[PDB]
């Protein structure tokens, strides 16, 4: 009975940047690890970046470099700072929580439209 | 509405129980039905704010120690409890704040430390001086007689929302 | 009936004797001649009255006190013809009932006070009754014996690298996890089936005398605790990534069986141990466990939530043999006891609160239950001597041990910002697992 409220996101200008945000409703203990998956038109959704409670991080190949992930643990929130981006980075991105590190399930937010216009 | 899960820890025999009890019970009525949730579970309202409180209490499983990291985990506050009349489980109450900080991989939980009410060995003051160093409320209870119950319950509920805000 | 120079005799009244109102009456409080009287009551049989009252009374009347009181019921003071039928027979058999039932089933009170059974003794040699000879010497005959101290076939035990009689070999990753489990769920059940409920009632495992009391269940949690410490300690102690992995790998995959087995003492040993501080936070190891092992694990967790809420309906719904987690038992025995009153009190009177003796007494009833089924299982000699000779705290205290598993998982998988150190193999051998499909 988590649940991830996502903010942020929109229509922004290649080249820009936008800040998303996640935030856990109700939960007793760290989320584990939390994280953005997008998924563009015609692909599967895909790990963008994710970070645990101790800091650990990855990111997809495509983003690393312009796209930077944070968490507050005491908060059970989290924001992805996305910078320079491309019209290929356009897609639904969704919060996603693992709560324990054996985590399978998925909690997923709603799916927030970023849309990247070109000149 | 907000859901609490408070955590009670402590040496064997100190009262853990008889306190957890007599927070759910209506004040009247004695018979208890450890099976159900509403044995563990209550709606109350604190500072004008209702709330469900979610005890979690193992006394009796004090021999597994290895399963003290899975039950504390689940908590987002500790009573930390020892019994006024017991030495020695004053002295343990350094080594569950220690092991609740692991857990929590913090060095703020949310905490009380209790002392329930033989005779008195542990001083009022050298308890008020070990919650001081620790940084949280102390409280006196007697859960016989139903004093001071609601009072540490809700300090550590009072205790959760400072740490959140 | 007889006048008052019989005390059982005196009528029933809200100050003597409370019935439940949600076949035969269920008894809520009463004094204790009034719970004696109803134990030998001449109207009815009362069998599932007679086992909670000679499982609970110590609580209430000491094991001389109780003698005294049966004797004193029997020996009752004289239509006369139709008071011998219908009240001084069947209040008499009733009592030589409870004699047998006493003898037979808690014989522990007479080999701890050698003078009740004397007066036992002594009592059943005044009852002549041509009637209760049968009573008399089926009562003597378990005195007696008590003075005195595969269903079906079963599977093929499994094998790995470790090969028979390789003793000195044995260890996590070189026996075969199917028979690691089996040869665990053995031990567990074997300890678990040992407990007996007079290390239970009166929540005697947490009192001052709890090794003489409770021995039993207390050498079960301690195996537990073991086993949980010894997974910690094999995970920790394996300094290198791909080895750890397999480490934790190969527990999952214990695990597995245990659930196949209906052992969830062995789930819980896993899932404690995975919840622990040291494992807990080794994320570059969990990132490594397959995804469907990863599965496995969270469905065991998920057992403990909500307070153990899946665990119960699933101990509710398979079938036998299999080893219950006995710590929820503990809890609500203890809290049973200390949260209902020990005495009712009506008109000034104090009758015994029996409500929460039956309550208790259905608690070990179905621990009882689970006790009775063994599992068609085939001891391993060796390998059960492995583990009942675990011993992963060493010669170290509980602090010194945790502390020394905590630095330890600090050191193989340091705190961000720190860097990762690789680290050097320790298994000579391969670490790929045969699997938990057993061969025939």
């Amino acid at each position: 009975q988590v649940q991830l409220v996502e903010s942020g996101g929109g229509l922004v200008q290649a080249g820009g940047s936008l800040r998303l945000s996640c935030a856990a409703s109700r939960s007793s203990f760290t989320i584990n690890r939390m994280g953005w998956y997008r998924q563009a038109p015609g692909k599967q959704r895909e790990l963008v970046a994710d970070i645990t409670s101790g800091g650990n991080r990855n990111y997809a190949d495509s983003v690393k470099g312009r796209f930077t992930i944070a968490r507050d643990n005491a908060k059970n929130t989290a924001y992805l700072q996305m910078n320079s981006l491309k019209p290929e980075d356009t897609a639904v991105y969704y919060c996603n929580a693992k709560i324990h590190p054996w985590s399978v399930a998925d909690l997923w937010g709603q799916g927030t439209q970023v849309t990247v216009s070109s000149h | 509405m907000t859901e609490y899960k408070l955590v009670v820890v402590g040496a064997v025999g100190v009262g853990k129980s008889a306190l957890t009890i007599q927070l759910i019970q209506n004040h009247f009525v004695d018979e208890y039905d450890p099976t159900i949730e509403d044995s563990y579970r209550k709606q109350v309202v604190i500072d004008g704010e209702t709330c469900l409180l979610d005890i979690l209490d193992t006394a009796g499983q004090e021999e597994y120690s290895a399963m003290r990291d899975q039950y504390m985990r689940t908590g987002e506050g500790f009573l930390c409890v020892f019994a006024i009349n017991n030495t020695k489980s004053f002295e343990d109450i350094h080594h569950y704040r220690e092991q609740i900080k692991r857990v929590k991989d913090s060095e703020d939980v949310p905490m009380v430390l209790v002392g329930n009410k033989p005779s008195r060995t542990v001083d009022t003051k050298q308890a008020q001086d070990l919650a001081r160093s620790y940084g949280i409320p102390f409280i006196e209870t007697s859960a016989k007689t139903r004093q001071g119950v609601d009072d540490a319950f809700y300090t550590l509920v009072r205790e959760i929302r400072k740490h959140k805000e | 009936p007889s006048a008052d120079v019989y005390r059982f005799a005196e009528p029933d009244s809200e100050e003597n004797i409370i019935f439940e109102e949600n076949g035969i009456p269920i008894i809520k409080a009463g004094t204790v001649i009034k719970l004696i009287e109803r134990l030998t009551y001449h109207m009815y049989a009362d069998p599932n009255f007679v086992r909670t009252f000679l499982t609970t009374y110590r609580s209430f009347c000491k094991p001389q006190e109780l003698l005294s009181l049966i004797i004193e019921r029997f020996e009752i003071p004289e239509e006369l013809k139709r008071f011998r039928k219908e009240y001084i027979q069947p209040v008499q058999l009733r009592v030589l009932n409870v004699c047998r039932h006493w003898v037979e089933h808690h014989f522990y009170d007479f080999e701890r006070d050698a003078y009740l059974l004397q007066r036992m003794e002594e009592f059943i040699g005044t009852v002549r009754g041509k009637a209760m000879k049968k009573w008399v010497e089926s009562i003597t005959k378990i005195i007696q014996r008590k003075k005195i101290a595969f269903q079906s076939s079963p599977p093929t035990v499994e094998w790995h690298i470790s090969r028979p009689g390789h003793i000195e070999t044995f260890d996590l990753l070189t026996l075969h996890p199917i028979e690691i489990a089996r040869q665990l769920t053995l031990l567990e059940s074997d300890l678990y089936r040992a407990v007996q409920p007079s290390e239970l009632v009166g929540s005697v495992w947490t009192k001052e005398d709890k090794e003489i009391n409770s021995p039993n269940l207390l050498k079960m949690i301690r195996h537990t605790t073991n086993l949980t410490l010894w997974f910690e300690k094999c995970i920790v102690e394996t300094e290198n990534l791909e080895e750890r992995v397999a480490v934790v790998s190969r527990i999952i995959e214990i695990l597995q069986v245990f659930q196949e087995l209906n052992n969830f003492n062995g789930v819980l040993e896993v899932v404690s141990a995975m919840n622990s501080s040291p494992v807990y936070r080794l994320d570059h190891t969990f990132e490594q466990i397959p995804s469907r092992q990863k599965k496995i694990l969270e469905e065991a967790h998920e057992l403990s939530e909500d307070h153990y809420k899946k665990y119960l309906a699933k101990l509710r719904s398979i079938n036998p043999p299999c080893v219950p987690f006995f710590g929820i038992y503990l809890t609500n025995i203890l809290k049973t006891e200390e949260g209902n009153p020990e005495v009712l009190k009506r008109h000034g009177k104090e009758l015994i609160n029996f409500s929460k003796r039956r309550k208790v007494a259905e608690i070990t009833g179905e621990i009882q239950q689970y006790q009775n089924q063994p599992y068609c299982l085939r001891v391993e000699s060796d390998i059960k001597r492995f583990f009942e000779n675990l011993n992963p705290m060493g010669n170290s205290m509980e602090k010194e041990f945790t502390d020394y598993l905590f630095n330890k998982s600090l050191e193989i998988e340091p705190r961000n910002p720190k860097p990762l150190p690789r680290f050097p193999k320790k298994y000579s051998y391969p670490l790929k697992s045969p699997g938990v499909r057993p061969s025939n």
